[PDB]
């Protein structure tokens, strides 16, 4: 059982990647809502967990954490400062070239769970919600990524939409 | 186990430069943001500065702004605060705190003392405080000495009961002043001579002041 | 920005609450509210964070609450170890970490005692040296928390005042000192000077007149 992300145009099979990290923004009950960050390229460049590929929202082929997920922020109390999320196990996404890329559902849910755990240990014992992007430009509203000099765009909704206690 | 151990501190002169150091252990120093706090002797906590893990987000207090500068080195797991053009108003115990996000501050370092004074060394100037339930109170004011400590006895130690030596206040000039009172029989004033012995080792000084009604 | 009561007292076994008040800035903007305990000469220790949460290891006797503009730290079954200073901290409207004024918790294991006050005028020696110092000495007060004011005839005296923090005596009571530094001219000008010490709401007031030698 898997999650099928649309991607326009069709990413070749050879661009199949490993997801290693994320960037998130914190929105303005014990419910804190996070979105895939729609900030400029500066935040991504300065997360330094981005790694190798030129991607938005997700980081591919990048460096993994040592043991557990580690999250970083330049000010947890300033909503305007992004949170860089670094995983320990990568999430393989295999593109078929039919215009969509596949992710394991169980795998992504466990990833989200661990991220939420680390987020709780930062903001407190609240409810971690993940919602889709906030809009802005088509650049950062979608999971963008560069492969072999081509900049593909994928939809992130199915990844960024769950609730955890 | 999380451990923050601070180094530096001591005497500085009005306008000098001091760099406080804080070594961290027991956690990924490179992941957490950090803070400097300070507390004036007999006053409360005042947040001094904030430094991000990336050292790209630095924040200062209105007072120390322009004069203090925070930094960190992740290679050594170290935080640093550079204090320049130090005022006497910046004399305090400085603490190294770890940012706890919603917890604000969670772990503190032991703290280190920084005393900004311009005084050098001067001997105590001793004055008598003469008296005027059938008891008298007669004292000695020790004024304008640096550095600490001074010690105060009465009649070379004979008079122990009734003595009260107050601690000192550091005036707004880097010089210390304290008092020592003793409560005696009102009848003894015309008989028992009272001398206060003020010893100040820094200046290799000892003064025996005679106090008369 | 955050105001706390200077001092709170209670007996062993009782409960006590410490307040931390503000307005649209700190306690009225976000749930970032922490309570730190500080023992003499030690570092602050996080007792409560996020209004109510308690770090593991801390006794369940500490609790916290918030009521809009008033955070509150409750302690049940007081013991000696509780006797210390307490600070509230919060995050201001404009991203500024702000601490409370600090509040001394005393575990009442002795009866409360009014301060004893002794007020000495400038000595002829000091006057001849072209200086004047009024020495106010307070002692044998418990809890160890006072406030000193100075008056000339009736008008309050702004500058020239240097006061110590209470220091514990050998008898478990506290003492402290105030010094008013004047010129001989202004000393002789006014008709009276008053040192007023406020403790537990009450006030003692001693007077010296330049007329008397
Ligand atoms: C992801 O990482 C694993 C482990 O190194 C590797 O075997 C796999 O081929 C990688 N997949 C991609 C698409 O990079
Ligand atoms: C991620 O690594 C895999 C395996 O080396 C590679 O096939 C893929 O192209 C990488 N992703 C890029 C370059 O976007």
């Amino acid at each position: 059982d898997t999650i099928t992300l649309p991607c326009r145009p069709a990413p070749p099979p050879h661009c199949s990647s490993n997801i290693t990290g994320l960037i998130l923004t914190r929105q303005g009950a014990n419910t804190v809502i996070f979105r895939p960050s729609g900030g400029d390229w500066r935040d991504i460049a300065r997360c330094q967990i981005a790694g190798t590929v030129v991607s938005t929202q997700l980081f591919l082929n990048g460096s993994l954490a040592e043991e557990e997920v580690v999250i970083r922020s330049e000010d947890w109390r300033d909503n305007a400062k992004s949170i860089c999320v670094q995983l320990a196990t990568s999430v393989e996404i295999a593109c078929t070239g039919a215009g969509h890329c596949a992710i394991s559902r169980a795998k992504w849910a466990n990833t989200l769970k661990q991220i939420a755990s680390k987020l709780r240990e930062q903001y407190g014992a609240k409810t971690i919600i993940f919602k889709p992007s906030s809009g802005g430009d088509p650049e950062f509203v979608n999971h963008s990524f560069n492969c072999g000099g081509e900049f593909f765009y994928c939809a992130s909704t199915q990844l960024f939409a769950s609730t955890w206690f | 186990e999380v451990q923050l151990v601070e180094s530096g501190g001591g005497l500085v002169q009005s306008g000098g430069s001091l760099r406080l150091s804080c070594a961290a252990s027991g956690f990924t120093f490179s992941s957490y943001n950090m803070n400097w706090v300070r507390q004036a002797p007999g006053k409360g906590l005042e947040w001094v500065s904030y430094i991000s893990y990336s050292s790209n987000t630095i924040y200062y207090a209105d007072s120390v702004k322009g004069r203090f500068t925070v930094s960190r080195d992740n290679a050594k797991n170290s935080l640093y605060l550079q204090m320049n053009s130090l005022r006497d108003e910046d004399t305090a115990v400085y603490y190294c705190a770890r940012d706890g996000a919603a917890a604000l501050f969670d772990y503190w370092g032991q703290g280190i003392l920084v005393t900004v004074s311009s005084a050098s060394t001067k001997g105590p100037s001793v004055f008598p405080l003469a008296p005027s339930g059938g008891t008298a109170a007669l004292g000695c004011l020790v004024k304008d000495y640096f550095p600490e400590p001074v010690t105060v006895s009465w009649n070379s130690g004979a008079l122990t009961s009734g003595v009260h030596t107050f601690p000192a206040v550091l005036q707004s000039s880097g010089l210390y002043s304290l008092s020592s009172v003793v409560t005696v029989p009102s009848s003894s004033l015309g008989t028992q001579t009272y001398i206060c012995n003020v010893n100040h080792k820094p200046s290799n000084t000892k003064v025996d002041k005679k106090v008369e009604p | 920005a955050l105001t706390q009561p200077a001092s709170v007292s209670g007996s062993p076994g009782q409960s006590i609450t410490i307040s931390c008040t503000g307005t649209s800035s700190d306690v009225g903007d976000y749930n970032y509210v922490s309570w730190y305990q500080q023992h003499p000469g030690k570092a602050p220790k996080l007792m409560i964070f996020e209004v109510s949460n308690r770090p593991s290891g801390v006794s369940n006797r500490f609790s916290g609450s918030k009521s809009g503009n008033t955070a509150s730290l409750t302690i049940s079954g007081l013991q000696t170890e509780d006797e210390a200073d307490y600070y509230c901290s919060s995050y201001t409207s404009s991203s500024s970490l702000v601490f409370g004024g600090g509040t001394k918790l005393t575990v009442l294991g002795q009866p409360k005692a009014a301060p004893s006050v002794t007020l000495f005028p400038p000595s002829s020696e000091e006057l001849q040296a072209n200086k004047a110092t009024l020495v106010c000495l307070i002692s044998d007060f418990y809890p160890g928390a006072v406030t000193v004011a100075w008056k000339a005839d009736s008008s309050p005296v702004k500058a020239g005042v240097e006061t110590t923090t209470p220091s514990k005596q050998s008898n478990n009571k506290y003492a402290a000192s105030s010094y008013l530094s004047l010129t001989p001219e202004q000393w002789k000008s006014h008709r009276s000077y008053s040192c007023q010490v406020t403790h537990e709401g009450s006030t003692v007031e001693k007077t010296v007149a330049p007329t008397e030698c």
